[PDB]
Order: structure tokens, then C-alpha cells, then sequence
DNA sequence: ATCAAAACTGTGCCGCAGTCGGCCGACCTGAGGGTCGCCGGGGTCTGCGGGGGGACCCTCTGGAAAGTGAAGGATAAGTGACGAGCGGAGACGGGATGGCGAACAGACACAAACACACAAGAGGTGAATGTTAGGACTGTTGCAGAT
DNA sequence: ATCTGCAACAGTCCTAACATTCACCTCTTGTGTGTTTGTGTCTGTTCGCCATCCCGTCTCCGCTCGTCACTTATCCTTCACTTTCCAGAGGGTCCCCCCGCAGACCCCGGCGACCCTCAGGTCGGCCGACTGCGGCACAGTTTTGAT
């Protein structure tokens, strides 16, 4: 039992944020509580768990506390964060300096809300030439300011300009790129200068890796350094299925639990907005072919059991062949593809009894990709079959970025799959016109969940959303699968503390704790190729039932040649044992 | 569709026109030719290709696979183009 | 010559005849191309061992053995020379060590 | 204001006297290292490197190439010529011992 | 006791292995020698001097002549490619040069 | 008791650089079977004159730069403009160096 | 990790330096270029007293060993001035202790 | 009999024949005359062994024939047929002998 | 002994360069070839007395020329080892 | 033979890696003190071969004279490299995400050094024994230079 | 198209430079058995590099183009080079002398290798930390390109 040992510091030097200008003690030792928001908030009302959140985050400010807002996708927290910024300005008459910082994808907007809902508080900017800079650098030198955006970058790039301010309250936007402790922009924020206020603000709880550390429990706190530097792992020893997990440490996550009260604030979707429908998501298993089975399954022996690092390309070998382009000149050495060369991969074989169907039943489809050269050769079929779709990945520039999204969401956008990247965008799609959403491989994250889904999962989803999480029998896919999904829903503990590190419903921590430990003790039993089942999971209703089963017998009358290619032969032999 | 690696610039001819002239005019040109870039370019894959098959064999014998510097000063070092600095 | 120890100094000289008479059934060598082909190998002998000894040094070993040797032959003979120089040292070590 | 532009060669001088007089890399770090892992590619096809061989590359390299042009330099105006052409690189080179 | 088996004829060789061995081991390389190493380097050297001599027997054979002579061995070193980068650095006494005129020097074809 | 464990050969010769070190290396270096007792000394006095002697050179070229810190340009410098130096360290390229400032006389443009 | 002890002619190419400017000092890429230097000059200067106890038949390194090398190696003036030095130096040692 | 051969003539059979042969070109005496005045310079009471001499003069007639070598390259290459102390500069600064 | 750099005759310079492959040769190159023949005997014979003073013989060896050619750089076959 | 237009060059200030001085940790290497194989060095002898002188003979250098043919200077048509401007664009920081290989510490059987025994292979001589390149001595065609 | 002059072949001819035996001496290399230490094997830690993508921020590389200083082809003159011949002379060869001297033995002490302690000089992270120094900023020469 620590938390009261850490309650301990806290009570100790609890007395730095007002000298220098129990957990249910330090979150309610000093209360004001005032439901109106400050008179000079402009254009548009406040829903009332923002102002929940906003009171929260002023008692935050009156416990002299670092606190953190982390709720979810599409829940505002802009507004809340300006509103809080003139709160502190006129309510409080401190007027800054203040900074924040935010991604450059969303500066625009940034800059946008503070001009509709606080145009009393000047808001510089910077971006653009160093001439721009640099008039903005004479500017600020003075003293001329009131709100300081800029970007992650531009600290590090003007150091010595906002070092030489003393600064009194950052807000720092998308925390999850802030969470790594040898960032070196981490390093810059912290010896930077001893600024006063400082807020993380993201929609992500703790992910990739161990508990919250990282991020939460070290740069926005620096105490927790001194009463951590040795009980950080003591306190992740939780880190096999009832005994240790289940029965004995049900007490040690209460106690990360009642750790982590203070400090968050993630309000579900779920609970007021809740025009996000659902998401039904469904498991789809592709299998190897060919070159895929026993062939390649030689090259694992006759390889290992070359190209380094193979846990990379057992990626490719199950994404798709001749991405190497070394096979390519084997099996169709005279550089024309056409139906069964390129068709060979499984998940291929796949997408071409798939998405004919939604093509007539009408579902546009988003479809995200690692291995940008698989988005490639899908558009190299995608070209070759001939139905219609669009591109987007890091080679945009920004421009064909924020115009590309005109194009997909027209009336008569007849582009139906619209081919994305999982890493790419930053959180600035906002696309509702899909319904279907696939997936081919899974990350190393949940960010491709918490990310992609949301891309669809938007204020305006009006269907429900059709989830293809592919994967192939026995390859590495199965253990990225398992690896991923299973230790890091690690935050399922998160996800379940957000209610009542939220409004906190009472009987959240103990029952509805027990209900997703429910999912969390099914790992046995949810760990343990037909056109019924898998087209009746894409389907919705009946006229999609009829009109598959007539797809069916459209097919069915033309004679299917077979599914695919066989093990030709002496390429087989020559691939493997001939390369050195 | 250009999905073959055969349409990107190569590697070689990385090594630009303006990065030629400048070792040129460090080493004391005042005007220089069109066809000098294809024959210092040509120069310079002989002399690496010489020193980089040292490094590898003073490495596979070794027996690792990381090219360290103290095998390139010793491969300069054999062929008589010794180098201070790096080898302590 | 009355006794005063003619001095033994050694050569290559008959095993360089050696080589001649398989090679060449019915050639004869002069003596200045003998002290030619003495110094030759002298000095082939010289820079491969010489290489070696830096090996050893830098691996930090403290013996000269045919994996030190084999790379030696790498570092100093040129291309199709190295090739069939290892080639003919691996064949002779292994008929060493398999036969007898 | 427009017509200020130097006579052909003055641009050529000054740049002679900043970049001896200057001390850097002049070939780029990351097009070289490209290069330089290409070609180990061509030997030994799985090999990892390290920041300071890649940098003792380099340094080698460029000084080898600015001996080159300071002996063409010298071939050059023994030609009674200014501008450099290849058949001087091929002259220093066949003369230094490098070609044949 | 065997009667005798030298370690030359053990490993087929012609070079005296034992006279190598004793050459790296007190010639001071290094302190140990290993005991396949003087048969790796006397197969080495039995191969250099049977390519030299191969060529050089080949020019003999080219100047009718049965007796081979620093001359000949000159022709064959810088006639051959990689004997010659071998050789670099090597004069090999009353040698003279390849016989070879530029290109430039000969006379007017018309005149 | 030990009597003086003190006075390293290095201080009897008054020199200043290691004679021990140096005595070692040569010793496990494996150049010669053994080692006098006075070649070291005289060794390690020989590398204190030619240490002393770029840095001397190498010093009196951070003066004229106006600069209290000996770079690598100054190592080349001082090497490179004594002419004995630069017969020592002839085939030897000094890294993060640079050229000498030489500029040809027919290059640049006076008539 | 038991951090492991790589020694060089560091403090003693310092102790030089302070000797003949007092006031100046050195970089750390120039003190890693006087410490191959002096590693270098050592193993010629070996090298070739090896070389020369080998072709007299001879198994030890002496005084006239190095300093023949050091004749041989040296040019001209920084050659009689290095083994002036060297002489100096090992009479100095003889005599005195 | 104006039977006077043009220039080139002579110069190529000599060409021709020097290059065929294999013997010294250098007299021996003053060649031995010469070495032994160089190293009077260096020591009073010298002894020549004749292959001392021999091997002396092997390695300078080699080192001669090499260097007009690369002078004839270094005349071929300024557009000329005539050799020139400037090229014989030129061959011994590229080379490295001299600078 | 005085001046024997001439005995190095005309005609021997001229048949040098015959081998050489010199076509035509001009007439200062008599004095410059004269001049760069004694430099490089300065230095193999400055290299192989030093040899010699150091062996306590008062004899210059045909090793002891072969050892100073071979450390300057130009080895020579066919005089012993 | 004077002014516009750029380009270095001082000064000067201001943060920033980065020498550098202790701090002692904390060793791991050098100094000292003994022992004893062993190698180098002083000393004698003795063939041996390098310096030197001289006789003779002749090929090879020195020197001049005539023709001439490349070296070099002047000239001009031609074109290819250089300076400059402008707009994409790839180097360059920084990040995410695992994963592996190399440097660094104990235990240990191959393996190489030691050291005797001994014979047999390899130098030194010699002596025919041929023999094979070398050296004049002439027959005989292929390149060169006015016809 | 025909004299003509070196130069490559065609077949003897002393001689000398290798190649066979030969017994033979000796030293040197296998053969075989105690033995010890250098090299490898696996277990754990740490940190830097690899295969993939991202996301900005820029100097900087590529392309166009105008313009002219260069490279090169032609021609003319002229002097420095080759070719030939011919008188002489030193280089080459033989031979003889004749002592300095290189090398081989012989013997006996100094001396360096090895070993065993044991104190402290050297590395080496921290711990600031002082400052020497690059990067902006502002006046002020200082050459170049017209004129
Ligand atoms: N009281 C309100 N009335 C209308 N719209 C609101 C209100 N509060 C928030 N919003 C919406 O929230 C959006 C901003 O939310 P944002 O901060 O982007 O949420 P998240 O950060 O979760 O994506 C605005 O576009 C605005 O339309």
C-alpha cells in the first residue's frame, strides 16, 4: 500500500505551486463552483458535463494541480480548453503569457476557434518563412501578446524566443507523441524552463507499451520522479490468466484506480452525444496459397529454421507475393499482369469475391494498409479490374490533403474504395459517406482501431460500420493479431476506468469492472472459407440477401479454370535453393 | 503502372553535378568540362568498391557483420591511403 | 678447398625444379630465373605471413591459423588469383587433415 | 540593377577561395551512405554499418578525389588549357598508377 | 615408430611444410602457429610459383627456346593481367620492357 | 618492505611520455624475442620530439587565426607547410582536414 | 558493465602541449588525431627495428636498433634532431639512476 | 650517296631493337665511378661488392626507362612527339617524387 | 673524383629512352635526366650505408642495396632473397 | 582615367556544447627485488675477394655539317561552359515499433609448445656428359627512298 | 618500279653453363609422449543500427537561357633535332698482385625474462562550470564592372 505514501508527497509539497507563484483530500481541499461560464465566450452554449469538465479543470487550477483532459473522439474538448483560457483571463485577471501547442494539421482550426470564441484574447501564430518568423519574433520580444500558437516544432526552432519568457500556462494538444521520455522535444519542454501550468491534453489513454508512465505519471508531474525512481515497476508488477491477473491483483489495479483519480477526465461517447450508432466488427481469415504455403514455408528452413530482419518480410510473404519484384521475375517474368498472377494472395482472392457485391449492394468502403508498395499493386489490380477509387498516403502535400475529401464525399462520388494508409492523415480525414471499413493488417497499435474506426466514427455515421480485420492462417499475422489485441487492451482496465475516472457512476468500479474482466478471463475462449457465412456478415438485410445469392448464381451459371494458381513447377524449386 | 523499382533515379548518379564541382573547385579548378562528372563519378565507384571489399573481408573475418570503423582504417591503411582520426 | 665449414645457407631451388619438371616435362631453367623465383616466393611468403600477423594483432588472437592465413591470401592476391588460391589451400588442408 | 553580372571565371575564384578556405564534408551525408551501402550490397548482402564507417568512407573519398583534381589541374594547364577534360583523369590516373 | 612420412607428402604438396613451419615460427609473426596454417601457405606458394612458371615455360615454348631466362619470366609477369597487379612494384632483374611503340610514333600511312 | 616504489623511468630520463607503456607494447607487440633496457627510453624520447614538434608548428597556426584551440586545420596546416613534416606524413590524409590555400598562377585573370 | 579501459597518449600529448604553449589548448577530435599520429610513428619506428634485427641475425631490440631506424626512417634534419634527443635522453638515463 | 634516311626511321628501328634486348644500357665503369663519389659522400672507406653495383645499376636503368615512359605519355598528351624538361616536371610531380 | 655525373653519357641517355619509347627527345633533357639520376642514387645509397654503418662492416652488400630499394618501395628480383 | 554594386571583414553580443579541473572510486599496471639461462661481445685465424695497376684492342663517343620537319606564334569560326533566376524537391531533423547483434563477464577440452632420438632429406663438390645457347659466316626476302 | 640496307633466318662451332650421380655430412624434421594455456560456448545486459513508414522545414539542386571566353583547326616561319661520317680514346678483358676484412669459432659475464608482491598513475564518470566560440547584427572598407 503506497497511494497514501504518494498522497504523502503530495501533502508535503503541495505548497510550491502557491509559494513560488489522502487523494480525496488534494481533489477537493479547495472547491468554487460556478456553473456559468466567463461573460465573454462567444458563439454558441455549453453542454453541461463541459462545463462539469471545465469546473474540474478550475479546481485543477486551484489545486495548483497538473491536470489532464483525455476523453474521446468528437467530444470537444477545443472549446472546453478556450473556455478554460477565458476563464483564467478575465475571471482570474492574470492575462498570460499563455501557451499552447498543437499538431500544424490543426493550427487552422485552432486559430479559427479562438477567433469565434475569444476574439477579446489576440492570438498570434507561427508558420510559414522565417520572414513571417521573424516579424512575429519583433512582435513578441515586447511583450505584445495574449495567446502564443505554434507547433511542436517551432519550440525547439525558437528556443531562446520562448525561453526568454517566463512562461505561466501551457496547454499541449496530442499527447501521445509527448509521451516519449527521450523525445528530444520532451527534453526541450523540460529544460526548458521552469513554466508553471502545463496540461497534456489527448484522446488515447496509455498505449504500445507498459501502464501511463511515461507520459502522464512523468513529464506532467516532476514530484513523481522522486517518489517513483524506484516503485515504478513495484506499482507495474501487474504488467497468468485468474491467479496473478484475476484474483490477487484485482486490488492492484483498484489501486492504479484510485492513482489515477485526480488527474483524468475521459467521458465516454456513449454516454450524451451517442450518434455514433455501433461497430460491428467481425474477424475474416485468409490463408496462404501456392508460393505462401509449403513453397515458402522451404524458404522459413532454408532461410532460417536472405533479407534481415524476417519478421518485417513475414509481413510481406502474407500481405502479398512478388514484393520483393525478385519472384516477380520467375513466376511472370514478361512484366504484364493480368487475372491469376496478381490474384494469387489469399486476401486478394478475397477482395475479389468481396467487393463485387458491395459495388451492386452500394457500400462505400474506406480500406487503410501498412506497406505502402501492397496500396501500390492493389491499385495496380484496381486499374486492372477497372472499378473506381482513390489514393491518399504521405506523398499528398498537404494540398491535394485537404482537397481530396471534395472528391470522396460528392452525391455522385461513384470512387467507392477509397484507399487509405493507417499512418496517414494526423486526425484530419472527417469522412461519414463510407460504411464499410476493412482492415488488412494489424499495427502494432490500437491507434489503427482508435484511429480508423474513428476516421468513419464521426458526428454523422448514419449505417452501421462493416469491419474486415483480415487475417491469414498460422502466419505472424496471428501473433501480431493476438500480441497487439490481446497485451494492449491492457487500457480494457483503462476503458473501464474512464466512467468513473469520469461522472462516476458508483457501481462502475467494482460491477461494470467485473464485466469487462468477463472479457478480460474469455482470453481461452475467444482465442479457440464459405460464401454463406462470410456474406452474411458483410450483409445488412434481405434485398442484399437476394441479390448475393442471385451474384451467386450469376457466377455460378459462368463456370467458376479454379480458385487459383498451383504449385510453375520448376520455379517453385528455383526461387528458393538457387537464390545463394 | 509503374510498379517495377526500374523507375526511380539510381544511386550512383546520386553523387550531383554541384557536390562534383565543389571538390573541384576546392582542389583548384577554374573550369571544367561536361564529361569530367561521368569520369569522376566512375573514379569514385572504383576506389570505394576497392576499399568497401577490404572492409568486408576484415569483417567476415572477424566474424561479425557490422563494418566498423577500425576495419575501413585498416583496409585504407593497406592500400596505403592512411588515414588519422578514427583509429585510436 | 681445405675444411672450413662451407656455411649451409637454403633455398627453393630444388622444389622451384620440382614444380618446373611437373609443369614442363622438358624445360630447363637458367640460374639467374632460379634466384628469380627464390626471391619471389620469399617474398609472397613475406607479405602473406606479414598480413597474418596484423590479423592476429587486430582480432587480438595470439595465433596464426589457416583462417588467418585464408584471409591473408584475400587481402593480397588480386581477383582469379585469390580465387584459385584459396582453392588449392583448402584442397591441400583437407587432404591433410582427412588422409593421414 | 540587372546588368551586374560578373565576367566568367570570378565566381569560379571565389568559390576557389571559400571552399579551401572552409573545412567541411562536401558530398552529402545521406546520397553517400546510400552509395556506400549499394556497393557493400554488391559483396556481402546482409551487412549493417555504423555512423563513424560511413564517415571514414567519406573523409577518405573526398580527399582522394581533391588529389585527383589537383593533379588534372596540373595535367590540364601542362596543356596549355584551362578547362579539365577526361582524357587528363585518365592521364593522372595512368601516370599516378592507378589504371595501369 | 613409423619409418617416415614428411608433411608434404601427407597433404600432396610439393613446398617443404616443415621449413614453412619453422619460417612462421620463429620469424616472429606471432607466438603461436597453428599446425594447418604452414600447409594452407605452402599450397598457396606451390600454386603462385606453378603459374609463374607455367607462363614463363609458354614464352620459351614462343622463342624456341628450352631454357627459361629472366626475360622470359618478364613476359610472362607483364603479359599477364594479374600477375601484373601483383607485381606492381617488382623489377625483375635483366628484364627489359614489353615490347610496345605508341600509337602517335608511327610513321605517316600517306605521304 | 618495499624501498621506493616510486620514480618511473620516465621521470629518471625526463621525458614525458610513458616509458613502461611504451616498453610494453614493444614487448607484447611481438616485434623482436626481447627488448634492452634502454631502447624504449630512447623510443619514447623520439615520439615526445615529434609530438613536440606539430604541436609547436601547430600552435603557432592557432595564432595567426586568432584562435586558442587547436582544430584539425591546424594540424594540417602546420604538417603540411613544414616541408619535413610533410615528407613524414606524405601518403597520410589528416581527417576533418582540408586543403592548402593554392591557387595555380596562369588561373587567375591579371591580364 | 564493467566499463573497459581504452588508453591512449592523451595526458601525455597534454603534458607536451602545456609545455610548449602554456596557454593554448587542444580539440577532442585533434587530440584523436596526435594520439594515431603517435601510435603510428610507433609502430615504423618498430617495425623497422624489427626488420633490422632480423637481417643482422640478431634477437634483440636495442638502442642501435632504434636508432638506426630512426635514421631511416626520418628526414634529414627532424632525423638528426630525433636521435640528438634520443641520445640525450638515455644518457641522461644511464647516468643518473 | 644521298641515302640519309628521314627522321623516324632510325628513331623506330632503335625503338624497335632497344626494346627487344635486354642488357645494360649504362657503361659500366663511369656508372661504378659515379656510385662510388655519391657514396664518398656519406662514408670515407667504403667496399663495393660488383653485385652491389650491378643491383644498383639494374635498379636505376629500370627506374629511368619508367619514368621516360611516363614523360613520353606526358609529351603525347601536350600534343607533341619531343620530350621536354617539363614534362620530365611533370611525371616526377604527379608520380610524387618531387612534391 | 670530380664531376663523373657526365660519364653518363649522351648516346646512353638517348638509348634509355629508345627502350622507353621515345621518339624524339630534346636537348635539355641531358642535364634534368643527369640531375634526377643522382637524386634517386642519393637516396639508395644514403638508405643502404645507413644498412651497412649499422652491421659494423665497412663493405656495401648487394642485400644491403636490395634491403634499401625494397624500403623505399622499388623491389628487386634476382639478387638474393 | 570615377563611381554604383556586391562581398569580405571587423566588432560585438549572446547562448551552447564542450574543454577542463577536481573527486575520489577504484583499480590494474608499473616499479622494485630476486633468480638464472643465454646471447652478445671481445678475441684469433684465415681464406677471399675487392682495390689497383698495367697491356692491348677496338667499338663507341665527340664533334661538325646539311637538310628538314615539328614547335610555336598568330588568326579566326564555332560552341560549350558559366552566371543568374525560379520553382519543385530531397536532405535533414525528429518519431514510431520491434528486434538483433556486438561488447562484456566464467569453464573448459582441443591444441600447440617442449623436449628428447634419429634418420633421412637437403646442401656442397665434382666430374664427366652432353648440350644448348652464343658467335661469326653467309644466302635470302621484306620495308624505305628516290624513281 | 628499282637500288639498297638492316634485319630476320639456315646451318657449323667452341665452350660453358646446367643436370646426373655419389657418397656424404649434418642438421633438421617427424614420431611420440607429459602439459598447459589460449580459444570457444553458453548465459544474460545494453545500446546502436535496421526495415518500414510518417510529419514538417527549408537550402539547394535541376532546368532555361543569354553571352562570350575559351578550345581547336589552319597557316607560316624558323631553329633545334636527326642522320652521316670520321678521328680518337677510354671502356672492356686478361692477368697479376696484395693485403684489408667478413665470417667462423671460442669462451664468459651482463642482462633481460620470469616471478612475486604492492603502492599509485591513469582512466573515468560525475559535477559543475567557465569560456571559447559559432551565429546573428551593423558599420566600413575593398575589390570588380562599367566608364
Ligand atoms: N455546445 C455546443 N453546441 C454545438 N456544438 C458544439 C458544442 N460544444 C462542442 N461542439 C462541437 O465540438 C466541435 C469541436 O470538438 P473537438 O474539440 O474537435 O472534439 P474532439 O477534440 O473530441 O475531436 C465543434 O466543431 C463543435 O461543433
Amino acid at each position: 500500500l503506497l497511494d497514501q505514501t504518494k498522497d504523502t508527497r503530495i501533502t508535503h509539497l503541495l505548497r510550491q505551486t502557491n509559494a513560488f507563484l489522502d487523494y480525496y483530500n488534494v481533489a477537493h481541499r479547495i472547491k468554487e463552483d460556478i456553473k456559468k461560464q466567463p461573460s465573454i465566450l462567444v458563439g454558441g452554449t455549453l453542454k453541461d458535463y463541459q462545463i462539469k469538465g471545465l469546473q474540474w479543470m478550475v479546481s485543477l487550477f486551484n489545486n495548483h494541480l497538473n491536470g489532464i483532459l483525455a476523453d474521446e473522439m468528437g467530444l470537444g474538448k477545443t472549446i472546453q480548453t478556450i473556455s478554460l483560457l477565458t476563464y483564467l483571463y478575465e475571471m482570474k485577471n492574470i492575462r498570460g503569457p499563455y501557451l499552447v501547442i498543437v499538431p500544424l494539421s490543426t493550427l487552422s482550426n485552432w486559430s479559427s476557434e479562438f477567433a469565434k470564441w475569444a476574439p477579446t484574447l489576440r492570438t498570434i501564430s507561427f508558420k510559414g518563412s522565417p520572414n513571417e518568423r521573424k516579424a512575429k519574433q519583433a512582435k513578441i520580444r515586447a511583450g505584445e501578446f495574449d495567446v502564443v500558437l505554434t507547433t511542436f516544432e517551432y519550440i525547439i526552432k525558437e528556443r531562446a524566443l520562448l525561453s526568454k519568457v517566463k512562461w505561466v500556462h501551457m496547454i499541449i494538444d496530442e499527447g501521445h507523441r509527448m509521451k516519449n521520455a527521450q523525445s528530444k522535444l520532451s527534453l526541450t519542454l523540460n529544460t526548458h524552463y521552469h513554466a508553471d501550468y502545463r496540461l497534456i491534453l489527448t484522446g488515447t489513454p496509455l498505449q504500445n507499451n507498459l501502464p501511463e508512465l511515461w507520459a502522464l505519471l512523468n513529464f506532467v508531474l516532476p514530484k513523481i520522479f522522486n517518489s517513483v525512481k524506484s516503485f515504478d515497476e513495484w506499482f507495474n508488477t501487474p504488467f497468468d490468466k485468474i491467479e496473478l491477473s484475476e484474483e490477487e491483483t484485482l486490488l492492484v489495479i483498484r489501486r492504479l484506480h484510485k492513482v489515477l483519480r485526480p488527474f483524468l477526465l475521459r467521458r465516454l461517447k456513449k454516454d450524451v452525444e451517442k450518434e455514433l450508432p455501433d461497430k460491428v466488427e467481425k474477424v475474416v481469415k485468409c490463408k496462404m496459397s501456392a508460393l505462401q504455403q509449403i513453397m515458402y514455408q522451404q524458404m522459413l528452413k532454408y532461410r532460417r529454421l536472405g533479407f534481415n530482419n524476417q519478421i518485417m518480410q513475414l509481413k510481406k510473404i502474407c500481405n502479398h507475393p512478388f514484393v520483393f519484384e525478385e519472384v516477380e521475375d520467375q513466376i511472370n517474368p514478361t512484366r504484364e499482369t493480368n487475372d491469376d498472377i496478381w490474384r494469387v494472395a489469399g486476401k486478394f482472392e478475397l477482395l475479389d469475391r468481396i467487393l463485387p457485391k458491395l459495388k451492386a449492394t452500394g457500400h462505400r468502403v474506406l480500406i487503410f494498409f501498412q506497406m505502402t508498395q501492397i496500396m501500390d499493386i492493389m491499385e495496380d489490380f484496381l486499374r486492372y479490374i477497372n472499378i473506381k477509387y482513390l489514393r491518399l498516403d504521405g506523398h499528398t502535400k498537404s494540398d491535394e490533403r485537404s482537397e481530396l475529401l471534395r472528391l470522396f464525399n460528392a452525391p455522385d462520388s461513384e470512387y467507392l474504395c477509397f484507399i487509405l494508409s493507417t499512418r496517414a492523415g494526423g486526425l484530419g480525414l472527417n469522412l461519414q459517406t463510407a460504411d464499410t471499413v476493412i482492415i488488412f493488417d494489424t499495427d502494432w497499435n490500437p491507434h489503427q482501431d482508435l484511429q480508423a474506426q474513428d476516421r468513419a466514427h464521426r458526428i454523422g455515421q448514419k449505417n452501421e460500420v462493416r469491419i474486415l480485420r483480415l487475417i491469414t492462417t498460422n502466419s505472424v499475422e496471428e501473433v501480431i493479431l493476438e500480441r497487439a489485441y490481446k497485451k494492449l487492451d491492457i487500457d480494457g482496465k483503462v476503458i473501464q476506468a474512464g466512467k468513473f475516472d469520469n461522472k462516476s457512476t458508483s457501481e462502475e468500479q467494482e460491477a461494470l469492472l467485473r464485466s469487462l474482466l468477463d472479457a478480460e478471463e474469455e482470453r481461452r475462449k475467444k482465442r479457440e472459407l464459405k460464401d454463406s457465412e462470410i456474406n452474411e456478415i458483410l450483409a445488412r438485410n434481405d434485398e442484399e440477401m437476394a441479390v448475393l445469392t442471385r451474384m451467386d448464381e450469376d457466377r455460378s451459371k459462368k463456370e467458376e479454370k479454379s480458385r487459383l494458381l498451383e504449385k510453375k513447377r520448376e520455379e517453385s524449386e528455383s526461387a528458393a535453393v538457387y537464390n545463394g | 503502372a509503374k510498379r517495377h523499382r526500374k523507375v526511380l533515379r539510381d544511386n550512383i548518379q546520386g553523387i550531383t553535378k554541384p557536390a562534383i564541382r565543389r571538390l573541384a573547385r576546392r582542389g583548384g579548378v577554374k573550369r571544367i568540362s561536361g564529361l569530367i562528372y561521368e569520369e569522376t563519378r566512375g573514379v569514385l565507384k572504383v576506389f570505394l568498391e576497392n576499399v568497401i571489399r577490404d572492409a568486408v573481408t576484415y569483417t567476415e573475418h572477424a566474424k561479425r557483420k557490422t563494418v566498423t570503423a577500425m576495419d575501413v582504417v585498416y583496409a585504407l591503411k593497406r592500400q596505403g591511403r592512411t588515414l588519422y582520426g578514427f583509429g585510436g | 678447398g681445405k675444411k672450413r665449414r662451407k656455411t649451409r645457407k637454403e633455398s627453393y631451388a630444388i622444389y622451384v625444379y620440382k614444380v618446373l619438371k611437373q609443369v614442363h616435362p622438358d624445360t630447363g631453367i637458367s640460374s639467374k630465373a632460379m634466384s628469380i623465383m627464390n626471391s619471389f616466393v620469399n617474398d609472397v611468403f613475406e607479405r602473406i605471413a606479414g598480413e597474418a600477423s596484423r590479423l592476429a594483432h587486430y582480432n587480438k588472437r595470439s595465433t596464426i591459423t589457416s583462417r588467418e592465413i585464408q584471409t591473408a591470401v584475400r587481402l593480397l592476391l588480386p581477383g582469379e588469383l585469390a580465387k584459385h588460391a584459396v582453392s588449392e589451400g583448402t584442397k591441400a588442408v583437407t587432404k591433410y587433415t582427412s588422409a593421414k | 540593377k540587372k546588368p551586374h553580372r560578373y565576367r566568367p571565371g570570378t565566381v569560379a575564384l571565389r568559390e576557389i577561395r571559400r571552399y579551401q578556405k572552409s573545412t567541411e564534408l562536401l558530398i552529402r551525408k545521406l546520397p553517400f551512405q546510400r552509395l556506400v551501402r549499394e556497393i557493400a550490397q554488391d559483396f556481402k548482402t546482409d551487412l549493417r554499418f555504423q555512423s563513424s564507417a560511413v564517415m571514414a568512407l567519406q573523409e577518405a573519398s573526398e580527399a582522394y578525389l581533391v588529389a585527383l583534381f589537383e593533379d588534372t589541374n596540373l595535367a590540364a594547364i601542362h596543356a596549355k588549357r584551362v578547362t579539365i577534360m577526361p582524357k587528363d583523369i585518365q592521364l593522372a590516373r595512368r601516370i599516378r598508377g592507378e589504371r595501369a | 615408430r613409423a619409418k617416415a612420412k614428411t608433411r608434404s607428402s601427407r597433404a600432396g604438396l610439393q613446398f617443404p611444410v616443415g621449413r614453412v613451419h619453422r619460417l612462421l615460427r620463429k620469424g616472429n609473426y606471432a607466438e603461436r602457429v597453428g599446425a594447418g596454417a604452414p600447409v594452407y601457405l605452402a599450397a598457396v606458394l606451390e600454386y603462385l610459383t606453378a603459374e609463374i612458371l607455367e607462363l614463363a615455360g609458354n614464352a620459351a615454348r614462343d622463342n624456341k627456346k628450352t631454357r627459361i631466362i629472366p626475360r622470359h619470366l618478364q613476359l610472362a609477369v607483364r603479359n599477364d593481367e594479374e600477375l601484373n597487379k601483383l607485381l606492381g612494384r617488382v623489377t625483375i632483374a635483366q628484364g627489359g620492357v614489353l615490347p610496345n611503340i605508341q600509337s602517335v610514333l608511327l610513321p605517316k600511312k600517306t605521304e
